[PDB]
RNA sequence: UUUUCUACAUAAGAAUAUCCACCACACGAAAGUUUUUAUGAAACUAAAAACCAAAGGAGGAUUUAGCAGUAAAUCAAGAA
């Protein structure tokens, strides 16, 4: 079990987004070009609009991997602030010390 | 405060150090000073041993600085001393020999004078009694008085000019009028004095 | 190739060359000396002092020495001692 | 320090004076503002003489008017005194009864022009009436005697209803360019080209003094309503003024100066000619005499202090000691413009 | 700006293997686009969750 | 006006709310209308130009902060 249903949803959006990556890339290339004819670009427009939009990149949300919390995650540890702190304060996180200066 | 109470102030005057030999208690004193292994403060950047440094001008310089501009305040002051200088030269060459003996051409003596003359003798403090605030006559300590003069000059030539008029100019005018006691600054000093005279009875209230 | 493209200042086909040419034109026309050759002019030790001085002034850049060389070369060139 | 007139060699670091009428006559144009302050303050116009000024004047003594126009250059650090070392020359050779064409700051042309007028008579050149008119109004009082003497051989058209035909005194042209201001610039250029044409005759001894020559080939601040910046080329005044440095002519002498202060797009510290002029400038400027201008030496310095004490302009008590001298020496690095300012508030 | 300058530019780029013919700031995004790893493909994205 | 602009780093040149019919200009447009560009499958989002230039002319009762490299002013970076 992933910890939440929200997680299942986003796991799947990751798998989707890896699936169609190159269709996206390829099609969008024409679409982003000023050298090509506009005519090509309209059809291609309809084409990326075609492919399932649960497979689009921006629809992805980094979460805390243990705790699932949608905000507060620190990119490097893929952890929520609460969980991160929790670990770092038993000393279980290497090289992280409470900062004084 | 990165100085502990252990660090005593620097004495920056050179005449003191070069010529000790005639003074016994002071010889004893500065002996105590460095011998005490006294940790002493890094002397400030504004204080210099320059022969041209007038502490009063420095204070007045600062109190004119908005934000962090030393540069700008320095310049405004410089232009004020200058402006008064040239204005007094103009009064000199256009005058008669008698008045040539009279006129002060030193902007500095003009400044210390125009401040001596603008400083109030007594001032008011509010006292709360039985629900009302009475403004009561208080004798003042010198430094507070100096401050009141300077503060007043700056506030006066800051506020009441017409915007086409630069600061150094107006400041020079106020300096030269306060020199002859006819200036608005002195009107202010006088309204202090009058307010103190009206309330003189209440000088009983003050307990200290 | 464009001549503003170069990494050197070559005295050849320079503008400084034209300017000296006209300068000595007017210098000869004033002196009533009817001898006219670009060969005669460009050959002289003076025009050479100027070659070296201006080549060094463009390539080396602004310097005290360099403007002392400019000083001397233009000195002898214009008859000012 | 003792003096009589500008030219003496042993009088190096001595005080030359002029009159107020001498001053209104010789510098109808600007005098450096700091020094105009000095003069209006002390009632006396006073100056000292420097080694570069001496040098320049001795070169001007040996001049041959048969030879082509000779270029000179005064370069140096900020406030190092190079604009006044132009005026020394100015009143010398104006007292020698010459033609004095003086542009105090070229920079005022290239920058800050309220009114940019478009003139296609010259094929896309812009005229600056404000500047033209001021310059002419000073130039009128500059040389009066010479203005009635010059007879211009040309036909000139101001308007469909206005013209002047050859045989006219030059002063007429000038004042007729002032009265109607819109065409003042055209008249400036005209006065210029005919000045250079008449310089062939022995009647014209021409000293052309342009301070801030860097302005001529420099990059310009002024702009079209399309926001497009305009070249120094596009300016009528400048295009015509470059023609006056060209060394094509006889009888004239051009003293020039490279400024930092009034300039545009140049860094604050660059006092060297090739920088300030750039490639176009240096190249189009041909062999010239690169006269360095520098700080006061100790003698000139104690001379400047002598002079300031003489006027009781140092009002500080301790200014008279050797202490005061060492302070002002060390704060100014004995630089003329710096000492000027250190004394102003002292 | 010169022609010599231009030809040198072309030469250099076609040598080092960068863009050949003059192209808009816009279209260059295509180059940038294949020149990279598309965001969805990065191991730091798809393999996010254990 | 210890201001605004351009140059520029910290000496410069100009502008400066009233003339008057300016061919409006002094400060102040962060707001809007238009056009682009950045991102993105999707602009409602951000930025930039062009226009426009408004309230505001130092703020009632009452209140906030600061004891020194602090307050105040100025600039740059990162997290997501
Ligand atoms: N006594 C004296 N003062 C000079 C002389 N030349 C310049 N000064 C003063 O020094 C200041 C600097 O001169 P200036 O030529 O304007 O320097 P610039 O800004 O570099 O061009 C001026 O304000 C003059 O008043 C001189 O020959 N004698
Ligand atoms: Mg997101
Ligand atoms: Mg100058
Ligand atoms: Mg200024
Ligand atoms: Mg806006
Ligand atoms: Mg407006
Ligand atoms: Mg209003
Ligand atoms: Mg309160
Ligand atoms: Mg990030």
């Amino acid at each position: 079990y992933y910890v939440d249903w929200k997680m299942l949803r986003d796991v799947k959006r990751r798998k989707m987004a890896y699936e169609y990556a190159d269709e996206r890339l390829r099609i969008n290339s024409l679409r982003k070009n000023t050298i090509l004819p506009k005519d090509l670009q309209e059809v291609a427009d309809e084409e990326i609009a075609s492919l399932p939009r649960d497979s689009c990149p921006v629809r992805i949300r980094n979460r805390c991997v243990m705790t699932s919390r949608p905000r507060g995650v620190k990119r490097r540890w893929r952890l929520s602030r609460i969980v991160f702190r929790h670990l770092a304060d038993h000393g279980q996180l290497s090289g992280v010390q409470r900062a004084m200066w | 405060s990165r100085y502990g109470p252990e660090y005593k102030d620097p004495q920056i005057d050179k005449e003191y150090y070069r010529k000790p030999l005639a003074e016994q208690t002071e010889e004893e004193k500065y002996e105590r000073d460095f011998k005490k292994t006294q940790l002493i403060k890094a002397a400030p950047a504004t204080k210099t041993s320059s022969v041209f440094e007038d502490p009063v001008i420095s204070k007045f310089t600062n109190m004119m600085m908005k934000g962090g501009n030393k540069v700008l305040a320095r310049s405004l002051m410089t232009q004020t001393l200058e402006a008064v200088k040239r204005k007094q030269f103009a009064k000199y060459h256009a005058a008669s020999a008698e008045e040539q003996a009279t006129i002060e051409r030193n902007p500095y003596t003009i400044f210390h004078q125009a401040l001596k003359n603008c400083e109030p003798v007594i001032g008011l403090v509010p006292i709360l009694k039985g629900g009302h605030f009475y403004q009561v006559p208080v004798p003042l300590a010198d430094r507070r008085r100096r401050f009141l003069a300077m503060k007043w000059m700056i506030a006066e030539c800051r506020e009441k000019k017409h915007r086409r008029v630069l600061m150094p100019e107006k400041l020079s005018q106020e300096l030269l009028e306060a020199f002859h006691n006819q200036g608005p600054v002195i009107k202010r000093k006088h309204d202090m004095h009058k307010m103190a005279e009206a309330n003189r009875a209440l000088a009983h209230y003050r307990w200290w | 190739k464009t001549e503003a493209d170069m990494e050197e200042y070559i005295w050849e086909n320079s503008t400084s060359e034209k300017n000296i040419l006209e300068t000595l034109l007017q210098i000869k026309a004033a002196e009533k000396n009817l001898e006219l050759s670009k060969e005669e002019l460009l050959g002289t030790k003076e025009v050479e002092d100027y070659r070296k001085s201006v080549v060094s002034l463009k390539n080396e850049g602004d310097n005290e020495n360099t403007l002392s060389q400019y000083k001397e070369s233009v000195k002898r060139l214009l008859n000012l001692a | 320090x003792x003096x009589x007139x500008x030219x003496x060699x042993x009088x190096x670091x001595x005080x030359x004076x002029x009159s107020l009428q001498e001053l209104k006559t010789v510098f109808p144009h600007g005098l450096p503002p700091r020094f105009a302050m000095q003069v209006k303050t002390f009632n006396e116009a006073c100056l000292m003489v420097r080694k570069p000024a001496l040098e320049l004047l001795h070169y001007l003594k040996n001049t041959n008017f048969a030879h082509p126009a000779v270029r000179y250059v005064l370069y140096g650090e900020k406030g190092t005194g190079k604009t006044l070392s132009l005026c020394h020359i100015l009143h010398f050779c104006a007292k020698q009864n010459w033609l004095i064409l003086h542009i105090p700051d070229a920079h005022i042309w290239v920058k800050n022009c309220r009114d940019l007028l478009q003139s296609n008579y010259n094929k896309q050149r812009f005229d600056q009436p404000l500047e033209a008119s001021t310059w002419l109004k000073n130039f009128k009082t500059a040389n009066e005697h010479f203005l009635s003497q010059i007879k211009v051989q040309e036909k000139y058209v101001w308007n469909k209803r206005e013209s002047t035909e050859k045989g006219r005194p030059l002063g007429e042209v000038v004042e007729q360019g002032i009265m109607r201001v819109r065409n003042a610039t055209d008249a400036v250029g005209i006065v210029l080209k005919e000045l250079k044409r008449q310089s062939s005759l022995g009647i014209f001894h021409l000293l052309v003094a342009v301070d801030g020559v860097n302005a001529l080939w420099g990059r310009t601040t002024l702009k079209r309503e399309d926001k497009s910046p305009i070249a120094p080329e596009e300016l009528a005044l400048i295009h015509n003024l470059r023609k006056m440095v060209k060394n094509d002519w006889q009888g004239g002498a051009i003293v020039l100066t490279v400024s930092q202060t009034g300039s545009l797009f140049k860094p604050r510290n660059a006092y060297l000619p090739q920088e300030l002029l750039g490639k176009e400038g240096f190249d189009a400027l041909d062999p010239f005499i690169p006269i360095l201008v520098s700080n006061y030496n100790p003698k000139e310095f104690e001379s400047c202090i002598q002079y300031y004490l003489e006027n009781n302009w140092l009002q500080h008590e301790k200014a008279h000691t050797e202490e005061g001298k060492k302070e002002l020496l060390f704060l100014s690095n004995r630089n003329p413009g710096q000492l000027e300012r250190l004394c102003a508030y002292l | 700006l010169s022609e010599y300058a231009v030809r040198m530019s072309r030469l250099s780029a076609r040598l080092f293997g960068e863009v050949a013919r003059p192209t808009d700031s816009k279209s260059m995004k295509v180059v940038k686009l294949f020149s990279e790893q598309p965001l969805a493909k990065r191991k730091e994205t798809y393999d996010w969750y254990p």
